[PDB]
């Protein structure tokens, strides 16, 4: 890495482009920009600050990328008391800024390393106090090693759990009660895995992720990448969508924000995953107290699904994903309910029509697929 | 045979996530991408971010920490 600048310019297509398409612009400085006595150099956050003021530009903001490695990185040694002391300056700049109530989040640390949480919990204790939430990063796999087999392990999905116990093990010791966010996540680091990253097959590890976060009080989840060079993108080099992507608007439409808990009934519960919300209910067609179940199957088989009472006789609308042949799982395309989902033009996103199952039937997951199942007129009082 | 039953907690809320909970980043790279303007102008782009809606945008990478701010260009 060498220093390279932007204009202007940069700043202004990238805030159209989330004020356009109705999202909320974090952008994270230079935190490298530092003294002789190796606190943080502000000067050039000063002008950015300034222009975007100028601007009337809503911006949240970060200080730095994964400071763990600034070591191999940029062969500068930074400590998280320093960086604390530096998100706190910036804090003050923010203040004194137009955006004086504006955002502040990091410090974007890489995963669970022994060294990764002293550098975290010296950074909560030091600056915790002027962020609105604590930004850390996951990967489950090298994108320059993993395989086909690692993106179906159940033993790599739940490596992740551990990773989420020790991050709540930092932030409760120095700062309970802030939200806990992943600032940069995906399957594999270094790009991403090629024919594996862009393909149905992450879509495990992208669901179980999503559950997981929810279920274990992470508020926030910033997938690596909307679009860009590495094969982890939602949307690849021809601006069409792949499965990662189909799977993410289709999350967005049926689940709540309130969240639930379902689990499987013996000892082996690993290979079938299952996480329960209240039904997001923007959605026209579902009422206050439905239940959205999402379930990943990693069996070789179908498996059949019986819900709990008072569960078992209402009306369940399935939506199950499972890739376009002929690569299987190797497959940039996805079939919801055995439609293929494409866009219908530049402008516009299909329907994504439910499939109603007969009340009362088990709910049939296929060898190697994910659903959503919508419970229609579940009546749950937490879900009011 | 190949039939599961399922146990639900249901009695309250255990979390409540952000309506953003599902968000996204651009690698702070992009912006060394001469298309970075193309890129982020694709109208197809628009529609498809628009779709994901609410969520956080990060622009942050690697790049975040070599990346210097000029008002003269
Ligand atoms: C997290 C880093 O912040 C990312 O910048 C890095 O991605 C590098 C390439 N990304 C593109 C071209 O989109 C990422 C990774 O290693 O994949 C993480 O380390
Ligand atoms: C920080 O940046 C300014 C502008 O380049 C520089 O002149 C100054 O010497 C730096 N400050 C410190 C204290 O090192
Ligand atoms: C952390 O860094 C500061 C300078 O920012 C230094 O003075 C302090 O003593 C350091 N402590 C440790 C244990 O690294
Ligand atoms: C599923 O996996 C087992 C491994 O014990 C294998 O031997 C079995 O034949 C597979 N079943 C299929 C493909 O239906």
């Amino acid at each position: 890495f060498k220093n390279s600048t932007y204009s202007r310019s940069s700043v202004d297509v990238l805030y159209t482009f989330a004020n356009c398409s109705g999202l909320d612009l974090i952008f994270g400085l230079n935190a490298l920009l530092r003294t002789a006595d190796l606190q943080w150099n502000s000067s050039n956050a000063q002008l950015l600050l300034d222009y975007c003021s100028s601007k009337g530009y809503n911006i949240s903001w970060e200080l730095g990328n994964e400071p763990n490695s600034f070591l191999k990185k940029a062969d500068i040694f930074i400590n998280g008391s320093q960086l604390g002391e530096d998100f706190i300056q910036l804090h003050k700049l923010l203040r004194k800024s137009t955006f004086k109530n504006a955002k502040l989040y990091g410090p974007d640390v890489g995963q669970p390393r022994r060294k990764t949480a002293k550098m975290l919990k010296s950074f909560l204790k030091a600056g915790g106090e002027v962020i609105d939430s604590v930004t850390w990063h996951h990967y489950y796999l090298n994108g320059r090693t993993a395989t086909r087999e690692d993106f179906l392990n159940p033993d790599v999905l739940d490596i992740f759990i551990s990773s989420v116990q020790k991050v709540f093990q930092v932030v409760e010791s120095t700062r309970p009660g802030k939200k806990v966010w992943l600032g940069e996540t995906s399957s594999a680091y270094g790009g991403g895995a090629p024919l594996l990253s862009d393909t149905f097959a992450a879509g495990f590890m992208w669901l179980d992720k999503l559950g997981l976060s929810a279920r274990m009080g992470i508020e926030v989840v910033m997938r690596q990448v909307f679009f860009g060079a590495g094969n982890y993108h939602l949307v690849d080099e021809n601006f069409d969508p792949l499965p990662d992507y189909w799977l993410s608007l289709l999350f967005k439409k049926l689940v709540g924000t309130k969240v639930l808990m379902a689990s499987v009934q013996g000892s082996k519960r690993r290979k079938l995953r299952v996480y329960l919300h209240c039904t997001n209910t923007d959605n026209p067609r579902y009422k206050e107290g439905d239940l959205t179940l999402y379930a990943i199957n990693l069996h070789n088989v179908t498996k059949y699904l019986r819900l709990p009472y008072p569960f078992s006789n209402k009306q369940v609308d399935k939506y199950l994903l499972r890739p376009l042949g002929p690569h299987g799982l190797l497959s940039k395309s996805v079939q919801l309910n055995g439609l293929t989902l494409k866009m219908v033009d530049d402008q516009t996103l299909p329907p994504l029509m439910e499939k109603p199952l007969r009340p009362g039937s088990s709910l049939g997951l296929p060898a190697f697929s994910y659903s959503f199942f919508v419970i229609r007129n579940a009546k749950v009082a937490a879900c009011i | 045979q190949d039939v599961v039953d399922l146990d639900f907690f249901t009695q309250e809320p255990l979390h409540l996530v952000s309506p953003s909970f599902l968000s996204v980043t651009i690698d702070a790279n992009l912006a060394t991408d001469p298309r970075f303007l193309i890129l982020l102008g694709s109208p197809k782009l628009r529609t498809l971010a628009r779709g994901l809606s609410p969520a956080y945008l990060r622009f942050g990478g690697t790049k975040t920490d070599f990346l210097i701010f000029d008002p003269k260009k």
